[PDB]
Formats: structure tokens, sequence, C-alpha cells
């Protein structure tokens, strides 16, 4: 109860099995509300659209008692590429802000 | 106590102030009329109906909320686990803040 919010990062080299392990660990929680976002379902969108989608996904979690959410392939959410480097700052700030907001009381 | 209630209520329109009273009356009334399978008053034996401050507090907490907005939520959400005293720097900072408040108060 002291810590209504908890975070965690899974890390490893490519082709390790991160996505599947995340999905399995999420499934074995038996929580009421579970959701699995991914770049695959917003491909070709603009930044504003991605921010809107992330907003809508997180908003739902605030309307339950206890919930778990998955964010896979973060490096794709924001369009990273070695040359440059070049990326989207807006989505990065959205993520950074969202990761330190606790949900409503008793959730 | 009327003065205490007036102090508690701020940014309240007259309609809100009187709706608060109506809600308090409503809860006191419900106290002595209860039935689920059927409907039945308390045998008309609640002729000593008295309204306590607790009714008003419960209403003010759950029934009537000002439209202009408040600041309780931010206070409760920001100071979560309170403030403890682990070292002098806390006292020093609090004192300095009080000094600056006095400065701006009387400059
Ligand atoms: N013990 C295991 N650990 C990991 N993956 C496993 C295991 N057993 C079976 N698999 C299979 O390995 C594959 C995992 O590949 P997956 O794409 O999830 O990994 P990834 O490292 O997250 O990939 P990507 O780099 O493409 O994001 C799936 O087919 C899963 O069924």
């Amino acid at each position: 109860d002291r810590t209504p919010l908890v975070s965690v990062l899974l890390e490893g080299p490519p082709h390790s099995g991160k996505t599947a392990l995340a999905a399995k660990i999420a499934e074995e929680s038996n929580f009421p509300f579970i959701k699995i976002c991914s770049p695959d379902k917003m491909i070709g969108f603009s930044e504003t659209a991605k921010c809107q989608a992330m907003k809508k996904i997180f908003d739902d979690a605030y309307k339950s008692q206890l919930s778990c959410v998955v964010v896979d392939d973060i490096e794709r959410l924001l369009d990273y590429v070695p040359i440059g480097p070049r990326f989207s700052n807006l989505v990065l700030q959205a993520l950074l802000v969202l990761l330190k907001k606790a949900p409503p009381q008793g959730r | 106590d009327i003065k205490e209630l007036a102090v508690e209520t701020k940014n309240f329109s007259g309609a809100e102030l009187e709706g608060l009273v109506r809600a308090a009356q409503s809860t006191a009334m419900n106290r002595h009329i209860k039935a689920s399978t059927k409907v039945e008053v308390d045998m008309e034996k609640a002729e000593s109906l008295q309204v306590t401050r607790g009714d008003f507090l419960a209403s003010l907490e759950n029934d009537i909320k000002p439209a202009f907005g408040t600041n309780q939520e931010d206070y409760a959400s920001y100071i979560m686990n309170g403030i403890i005293k682990w070292g002098d720097p806390v006292t020093r900072v609090l004192d300095d803040g009080e000094l600056l408040v006095q400065q701006t108060k009387n400059s």
C-alpha cells in the first residue's frame, strides 16, 4: 500500500524471448484489467496520434481497482535510428511523465 | 455550528450552500425510513428527528462538490507519506521558507 505504483524493465539482446516472457508473466497475475499495446497497431500514425492512443490506453487503467500494462519494443514507440541520432521528443516526454503519475486513490 | 460550516465552505454559490442543507435534511430523514422488500416508515416513532453535524460532514464529503474547483486532491496526492524529521536540513529549509513568507508578507 505504501507504493501503489511499481515499474520494471526487462532487458536483453535481440531474439531472446522478451515479448513472450512478458506476456506469460502478465498472464499469470490473474488481474481484472490487462492490456497489451504495441507499435504494430499504430504503424504509419503521426506523433499526435500516438500520444492520443497512449493517453486512451492509460486512461482505462485508472478506472479499475488493480491493473497491469505492457509496453513492448520501446525503441520502436519512439522512432530511434543510429545515424543522427533522430527520434521523437514528444512521445519520450509523454512516457517519462506518465511513468511517475500514481493512479486515483485506492488503486 | 454555523460559523464552522461557513468557514469550511468556500467558493460556494448560494445554490450550493442551500443544496448542502437539503442534502443534510435528506440523510437525517433517511435515517428513520428504511425497508427493502417493502417500504415502511419507522412506525412514525422518529418524532425526535435531530440533525447532527455528522450528517453535514458526510454530505460535504460525498454529496455536494463545488464546480469552481478545489485543491484538496493535489495536497493529498503530493504529500503522500507525510513529512518526517531525519536531520537538521529539514528544519533549516522550513525556517528559511517561513522567513521568505514573512518577507513577501511585509515588504
Ligand atoms: N523459454 C522460452 N523463452 C523464450 N522464448 C521461448 C521459450 N520457449 C519458447 N519460446 C518461443 O520463443 C519465441 C519468442 O520470440 P519473441 O519474438 O517473443 O522474442 P523477443 O526477444 O521479444 O523478440 P523481438 O526481438 O522480435 O521483439 C516464441 O516463439 C516463444 O514461443
